[PDB]
DNA sequence: TCATATTATTACGCCAGACAGGG
DNA sequence: CCCTGTCTGGCGTCCTCTCACCTATGA
RNA sequence: AUGUUUUUUUUUUUUUUGGUGAGAGG
């Protein structure tokens, strides 16, 4: 099975999961402590950003691989801010400071 | 863009500022059409528009007039993910308290306002009622009241009287509850009371006081009033595929609020009686409770059919929330995953890809390169190409391929090793080639097992998987030195064939000019590939500074060792191959040509070393046949000689001479004998059974064996195998846990029987189930572990300091276990070491000690070396690179940046899996006697007795090292003294442990002081022998008119005037304790030596103990401080022990439970450190009491006790930067010139900069004191909430937060991780680094 | 079809953490 | 009032694949 | 040398841009 870009969830922006659906591959907790565990920075950041959730980004990353510009412009996942918004709609004020 | 993110309570105002509407019917949909409700859940003007810039009923569609809200349509007109940050708030009639701040455990609203959480909840649910300032009547604030306590107050006090109950009350008292007034009376409590109890209930109230007053949260905002609603697209209501909607349980939550708080706001219109309306808020406070934290009240409601439903806390905590599950683990494109195969042409930086996997990863790459030869013009004529896949594309993905890394991935991965970046090399076909030699680091076997690749985008992604995840650049393993691109199974096979011998082949004892024709002769058939032979070899021996120097000479080898001399490079010597090249070999071959020429030379050697060997093993023709097995001809005399011994003890048990388990000792001890005797018939019948001859007579030789070559290679297989395979195959053992008395004499070769492989089943089954089960604690650990370390990143280059702990040879009593130079191979030294001569500065003080200084370190044999430890590292947030050490898996010191939390932590936990689950002195070698903590002296008959119980006897040799080390307790007979030498196997020393000796110091006459027959002591005159003896009672079975009576032995002399103790006035009295009997009587003149008295008496949930820091049930009790000791009262629940110190202050005392059998006389002085009882010690009391490098020598030395019982090599810098992670934090003793509390725990880096800027000033700093947190308390306990959220309980960690209005400047790994940027340990340090310098 | 709103099983194993009881 | 059984909560491995099954009521 | 010398309607518009539970592999 492969998967370059195809459907998503709907609560979440990250890929489904399967092969029946198209779907890409769960680049679960021990992988990221592995890439942790290099230097990979930039490898785990477009890893959770631009390839699994941020929706900008992604778009971005896709018409930016089709000009021949591998930059990811990243910003902040999808998932953290339905975090936010399920945390919020505790009695709990999270936020985010100053620029 | 962001630093912090804070977390605080949310006023009502804060969430009306969040809402766009007050969602008021709870109907969801319409249901039978497609529209939704108006105004419902799922609303129009309260959100916004269904579709993008329309009106979902009818106006605007097009692009002009965003925003317009006609009365027909009630309508936002935005985008379809605005729907996604809107959130809605429901206007709840009743208050109703929330479930996180009132069962929290502690409550925060139950330690807030003084009252039990049993009345707390009396009250929230309508069954109690709550007093609130009443006025001029008998009552207090705090003190509830029932039906007939208010009944009765109704009718007394029916004026000036405030009872009310549920939220409003409790909401009434928060809110009017001065903070400020509490604090100085809590302050003023805290000072003027000593209660120990009272003080630590008192310091926890306080702490949550004045924490609420720093920030600015409210005690009102506790409460509920206006309860927030989810944004429908995070509750989505999607159909399956059918004709109804499947519906999420938070929209029975919210529907069910709502229902509930509209009949509220009905009966509150229609003035309903109070017990209606008392029900009506009690359905809304359970429902509301039931919405926030489902289940944490009484049994979870439930939909469909028995199964709770899922609320909002459920959607954050667990396995399965959204740290675990979605923002620490996310799904991924250009992502792919398929079976695994060999492909053993690769070189080992490029593995195989297949040629659809890479066209569907590839696809916007090859729409860009399509898009820039002109082929195409639009997008959409590129995807039909690629659907159709026309002759041109390949050529594309050729050139997208070509020098594009690719990170593959086994799917548990469990150290760094299992993520590597390869380059592709196109596979017809369906499976991924990869290079044999990295499925040993992968732990990849070739039964079945799928890869997933993933492709690095962005260009600093190819980048760090050329540079840093490339397979070339992972041939040594991060947890110690060791080579992990080791040569596995055939290859090792075709070696150890090829470079072999034999006493007979063609081509014996001819010469060759060379290793080329060596080849040569191997080829045409005219000699054989081991005949030994002189050939003439060129090796580069590089003496020079950098020059290679060729020295060419004959050497006396095989054929094949010159053969496999053509492929070795050029720096390494000849008598690299000049052995039999088992594993180990090998593995050493690569580990020394990596240590002199480098990584190039080593990778393209690696390649060789594994092409040949497949070669050579493919011409060995090396089979396993059903006669290699050979049975020992000596195995069934073996037997039968087995079966007369059993015979023999039979008889014996049938006549009844000898014991149960004495028969069952027997026979298990001639079981192993004979289980040896018959591994040793068969071990030699194969290691030597080949016996050949040569030009006359025979003679002999290691043997050909298949099976043979098999294990001595060391490819598989092991002498346990082997042995079972031919000899027979050991004494299985039942679930019992004890052995069977019936072997198992049949091997595989003869056939089983039904019984003999039911006793076998039960020896497996038992494994199976043991690692079936072994792998959830091991990935349990390993996960407590990345989540201690989690922070700690290499952040400086030098602390600066001249501490380090003492790495010495480990010794547990036999040979000496692991030298000096596993333990001190690449750290950095603390103080300059001397060299053992005289007062030579041998190394320098801030040497990094590789291969050439450990050499030097061994020739001069140096005893012990002061060396960096992390634990010891002045480095405020992080390790600095000197006290960390060599980088292991790069050959210098670890570089500013590389994660060595996580590093360790995966080392630590990553042999998880192989470690299992479930008299006298006898000297060895021939040396000289040390002794330290000695106090001695000399009996009547000479033989050194020692008057210390902790006297550590070493062995040092004539070199001056310590080669052994033992224990010699209170009072033994030492055959030697101290500085003597003696022989090999001599006794030296000697006691008895069933008998306490009471020897004394000096000598005179006895006197039985405070001994009287019939109370103290009694009379049992011995049976079988006639020599009585006295035997001392204890304070237990004597009656209370005598239990103050301490007998006891005062020596005199022979007038009677007490001797005293030469140094001291004192006489030397020896209090007798109980269960004793006198074996020495009145009257008898004592010396030295001679007794007073007759005093009779862990694989990996060891790990789990030692990191997590249990105590052990009976631990060793210590003495917090030095001198004399007494005893105390008699058996009140504990027997009291009083320390009084000579010079120090003495009220501290201790009370012993007095099941435990001591140590410590009467006229005993003790010291800090110093045992009073024996068994395991737990580690918080050495680390209060010896010192903090005394409780990392004690868990590095308790777990590489089991990783080397199991046989794993880890280096110790993983256990000492974990154990850093557990003692980091500290308690305060002296407050000082600070700003901090008494007894508050501060952590340690906060504290030490704290008095490190006032102590650069004119004010003496602050004194603390370190605390040992086990890792799950460690890593909960931490200053960042996320990093202690995304691990384990969410909901007390954000309580504690939100209450307290924390705030997470974000600074390490995981944070970085959920927030979704750099990491700042790897190639974001830079970034880090400038944005920390840019602010 | 369109609002009405929650009851008659038990059978893990530690391991901390808080609580009423009593010498 | 300091030990103490006793009770209550809170953990318990990652990745993948196949299949089936989904609230009652009701004038 | 010369041409108002057989006229009649044989008619003008695009395209537009998802939970639950069970089982297997490693
Ligand atoms: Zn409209
Ligand atoms: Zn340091």
């Amino acid at each position: 099975h492969a998967r370059s870009t195809g459907s998503y969830s709907l609560v979440t922006q990250q890929p489904l999961g399967g092969k029946a659906q198209f779907g890409g591959q769960r680049f679960g907790e021990m992988e990221v402590w592995a890439l942790e565990a290099y230097g990979a920075a930039y490898t785990l950041q477009e890893m959770l950003t631009v390839k699994s959730d941020d929706v900008n980004g992604r778009t971005k990353m896709y018409k930016n691989i089709v000009d021949g510009n591998h930059q990811m412009e990243p910003g902040m996942p999808e998932s953290f801010n339905v975090l936010l918004k399920e945390i919020r709609s505790l009695g709990i004020n999270i936020e985010l400071e100053d620029e | 863009e962001f630093d912090a993110i804070k977390i605080a309570l949310a006023s009502p105002d804060m969430i009306r500022s969040w809402s766009f509407g007050e969602v008021k019917k709870p109907e969801t949909i319409n249901y039978r059409t497609f529209k939704p409700e108006r105004d419902g859940l799922f609303c129009a003007r309260i959100f916004g528009p269904v579709k993008d810039y329309e009106c979902l009923c009818g106006k605007y569609k097009r692009l002009k007039h965003r925003g317009v809200i006609c009365e027909k349509c009630g309508v936002e007109v935005t985008q379809t993910k605005v729907r996604r940050e809107r959130m809605g708030h429901i206007e709840l009639a009743s208050p109703t308290a929330h479930i996180w701040f009132l069962k929290s455990l502690p409550s925060r609203i139950g330690l807030l306002l003084d009252m039990p959480l049993r009345d707390i909840e009396r009250v929230l649910y309508f069954e109690s009622y709550v007093v609130i300032e009443g006025g001029m009547t008998n009552l207090e604030r705090q003190q509830i009241l029932t039906e007939e306590q208010y009944l009765d107050a109704l009718e007394e006090f029916g004026d000036e009287f405030d009872a009310k109950m549920g939220a409003e009350a409790i909401q009434a008292l928060l809110k009017s509850m001065d903070l400020e007034q509490e604090c100085e009376q809590l302050r003023e409590e805290l000072n003027e009371t000593n209660s120990e109890t009272k003080r630590k209930k008192l310091t926890k109230r306080i702490k949550l006081l004045e924490a609420f007053v720093q920030s600015g949260n409210k005690p009102e905002w506790m409460i509920l009033t206006v309860l927030p609603v989810l944004p429908p697209d995070l509750r989505p209501l999607v159909p399956l595929d059918g004709g109804r909607f499947a519906t999420s349980d938070l929209n029975d939550l919210y529907r069910r609020v709502i229902n509930r708080n509209n009949r509220l706001k009905r009966l509150l219109d229609l003035a309903a009686p109070d017990i209606i309306v008392r029900n009506e808020k009690r359905m809304l406070q359970e429902a509301v409770d039931a919405l926030l934290d489902n289940g944490r009240r009484g049994r979870a409601i439930t939909g469909s059919n028995k199964r709770p439903l899922k609320s909002l806390a459920d959607m954050i905590k667990g396995k399965q929330g959204r740290f675990r599950q979605n923002l620490l683990g996310k799904r991924v494109d250009y992502s792919g995953r398929s079976v695994i195969t060999v492909g053993p042409y690769l070189r080992l930086h490029q593995c195989g890809l297949p040629k659809k996997m890479a066209l569907e990863l590839f696809k916007p790459f090859i729409y860009g390169k399509l898009e820039l030869r002109g082929l195409a013009t639009t997008i959409k004529a590129a995807k039909k190409m690629v659907e159709r896949e026309e002759a041109v594309v390949w050529d594309i993905l050729d050139e997208v391929i070509r020098e594009h890394p690719v990170l593959l991935n086994r799917a548990p991965t469990l150290h760094r090793l299992g993520i590597q970046a390869f380059e592709p090399v196109l596979i017809e076909g369906k499976a991924i080639q990869l290079h044999p030699l990295v499925c040993a680091a992968y732990n990849a076997d070739f039964d079945g097992d799928q890869m997933a690749v993933h492709v690095p985008l962005t260009l600093e992604a190819q980048l760090e998987a050329r540079a840093l995840m490339m397979s070339t650049n992972n041939i040594l393993s991060p947890a110690n030195g060791e080579p992990i691109i080791v040569p596995s199974q055939d290859v090792v096979l075709g070696l150890y064939y090829m470079t072999r011998d034999c006493v007979n082949a063609k081509g014996e004892g001819m010469v060759l000019t060379g290793p080329k024709e060596a080849e040569r002769l191997y080829r045409s058939g005219l000699a054989s590939l081991h005949a030994r032979v002189k050939v003439r070899i060129t090796e580069y021996e590089k003496d020079a500074n950098g020059e290679l120097v060729a020295k060419t000479s004959l050497k006396d080898t095989t054929v094949g060792r010159a053969i496999l001399w053509m492929i070795v490079p050029k720096g390494l010597p000849y008598s690299i191959v000049n052995q039999a090249l088992g594993k180990k070999a090998i593995s050493k071959m690569l580990n020394t040509c990596y240590r002199i020429l480098g990584l190039k030379p080593t990778v393209i050697f690696a390649d060789q070393i594994m092409y040949t060997g497949f070669a050579y093993a493919a011409r060995s023709g090396a089979s396993v046949g059903i006669d290699d097995m050979v049975i020992p001809e000596k195995k069934h005399e073996i037997i039968s000689e087995a079966e007369a011994e059993v015979a023999e003890i039979q008889e014996q048990f049938q006549s009844g001479l000898v014991t149960a388990g004495e028969r069952y000792n027997k026979v298990i001890d001639i079981w192993a004998a004979a289980n040896d005797r018959v591994s040793k018939a068969m071990m030699d019948n194969l290691q030597t059974e080949t016996v050949i001859n040569r030009d006359g007579q025979e003679e002999k030789q290691v043997s050909f064996n298949s099976i043979y070559m098999m294990a001595d290679s060391g490819a598989r297989g092991s002498a346990a195998q082997i042995r079972q395979l031919a000899g027979m195959r050991g004494l299985m053992a039942k679930p019992d846990g004890s052995i069977i008395e019936t072997p198992i004499t049949a091997n595989f070769r003869e056939g089983l029987n039904v019984l003999q492989y039911f006793i076998s089943t039960h020896g497996a089954r038992k494994g199976l189930a043991d690692t079936a089960l072994k792998t959830a604690n091991s990935g349990y650990l390993t996960r407590r572990l990345v989540d201690v370390a989690q922070d700690l990143v290499v952040t400086e280059d030098d602390c600066g300091t001249h501490e380090g702990i003492m790495m010495t040879p480990v010794i547990e009593g036999g040979d000496v276990k692991e030298p000096l130079r596993d333990r001190v191979l690449g750290r950095v030294t603390a103080e300059d070491v001397l060299k053992p001569g005289t007062a030579d500065i041998l190394v320098p003080r801030n040497t990094l000690l590789h291969e050439q200084w450990c050499d030097l370190l061994e020739e001069n044999s140096v005893d012990a070396v002061k060396v960096r430890s992390v634990v010891s590292c002045d480095t405020d947030f992080g390790v600095c690179a000197h006290c960390y050490g060599r980088d292991l898996a790069r050959g210098h010191i670890i570089n500013k940046g590389e994660a060595i939390g996580v590093i360790a932590a995966q080392s630590i936990g990553e042999p998880g899996t192989q470690l299992t689950m479930r008299s006298s002195i006898q000297v060895k070698n021939k040396g000289s006697i040390k002794l330290s903590n000695v106090k001695s002296v000399v009996n009547s008959s000479g033989k050194l007795v020692i008057t210390s119980r902790n006297t550590e006897l070493k062995l040092i040799d004539e070199f001056g090292r310590t080669k052994e080390s033992y224990k010699v307790p209170y009072g033994a007979v030492l055959a030697k003294g101290d500085g003597e030498q003696v022989a090999g196997g001599e006794t030296v020393a000697n006691w008895d442990p069933h008998t306490m000796p009471v020897i004394t110091e000096v000598s005179g006459f006895v006197r039985f002081t405070d001994m009287i027959d019939g109370q103290t002591i009694t009379r049992q005159t011995d049976e079988l022998t006639g020599l009585s003896s006295l035997v001392v009672l204890d304070s237990a079975e004597r009656t209370a008119g005598g239990k103050d009576l301490r007998p006891a032995l005062k020596i005199v002399d022979a007038q009677g005037n007490d001797v005293l103790i030469p140094g001291t006035d004192m006489p030397a009295q020896y209090f007798l304790p109980g269960k004793a009997i006198v074996q020495l009587e009145d009257g008898v003149q004592i010396s030295s030596g001679d007794t007073l008295a007759r005093i009779p008496q862990g694989g990996l949930p060891r790990v789990a103990d030692l990191f997590e820091a249990r105590r052990p049930k009976e631990p060793a009790i210590l003495a917090e401080i030095s001198g004399i000791v007494s005893f105390g009262k008699e058996t009140k629940g504990k027997r009291r022990l009083v320390i009084t110190p000579v010079d120090g202050s003495d009220p501290y005392e201790e009370m012993i439970p007095k099941w435990r059998q001591l140590n410590v006389f009467e006229g005993e002085r003790v010291e800090r450190g110093d045992v009073i009882s024996d068994g395991p010690e737990a580690p918080h009391d050495i680390l209060r009491l010896r010192g903090v490098h005394a409780v990392t020598r004690y868990i590095v030395n308790e777990v590489q006790d089991v990783y080397r019982l199991q046989g794993v090599k880890i280096n110790d810098k993983h256990i000492e930067v974990i154990v850093r992670q557990m003692l980091r934090k500290a308690t305060i003793v002296n407050a000082g010139s600070s700003d901090f509390l008494e007894g508050e725990q501060v952590e340690y880096s906060r504290v030490k900069i704290a008095n490190r800027e006032l102590e650069a000033n004119g004010k003496v700093g602050a004194t603390y004191s370190r605390d040992l947190l086990g890792i799950t308390k460690a890593s909960l306990a931490t200053e960042s909430f996320i990093s202690a959220a995304s691990f384990q309980e969410t909901t007390r960690v954000l309580t504690e937060a939100a209450v307290a209005g924390k705030r997470d400047e974000l600074r390490g790994l995981k944070e970085n991780v959920i927030v979704g940027r750099l990491i700042p340990a790897g190639t974001g340090y830079a970034y880090h680094q400038d944005r920390m310098r840019r602010r």
